[PDB]
Order: C-alpha cells, then structure tokens, then sequence
C-alpha cells in the first residue's frame, strides 16, 4: 500500500511520472569523500 | 509508425529518423483493464 499517507512514490506510478536515479551511486560517492579525507593532511603542506 | 515499438515512439517524438546518442523517457506503458465491474444494491423479491 502507500508507504506514508499521500506517499509521493506510490503517487508517481499512478500519475505515470518517474523519478530517475542519480548519476553516481552512494558507495562511489562515499569512496570519493574517503579519498579526499586521506589526502587532506598531505595536500596542504606545499604550494601545487 | 510510433505505435509498433518504443524506438518508433522516440523517433516520432523527436521528429527525426536519426537521433543523437542519449537516454530519453517516452510515454509509459499503460495497464489495460481485463474486465468491467458494476456494483448496485439489489433488494426485494416478488411474492408468489
């Protein structure tokens, strides 16, 4: 049934409009932030 | 002819036989009714 009262996701199917998934999955996005966290100490020591 | 297939619908919507490479949403497939249900109260009987 509806997940919530006036559920948007169930409403989308009845109307026929669909919400497309994002360009990058959560795991890939997490990997980008994890690599950035590791490089933070090293990058800010010298110019370039 | 748009009716035969989804690729044909895409060609009709764009109005070009040659379409640039892309992902394009087209009219959603619509569920078709397999039956007709009518409900009305039925009451009272003639007495012999």
């Amino acid at each position: 049934g509806p997940a919530s009262a006036r559920d948007l996701i169930c409403a989308q199917y009845v109307a026929g409009y669909k919400v497309l998934p994002p360009l990058m999955d959560v795991n890939m996005e997490a990997a980008y932030t994890s690599s950035l966290l590791g490089s933070i100490a090293g990058v800010g020591w010298t110019a370039g | 002819d748009c009716g035969f297939n989804d690729l044909s619908q895409l060609h009709c919507s764009y109005e070009s036989f040659d379409v640039e490479s892309g992902v394009y949403s087209v009219s959603s497939f619509e569920a078709k009714p397999s039956g007709s249900v009518v409900e009305q109260a039925e009451g009272v009987e003639c007495d012999f």
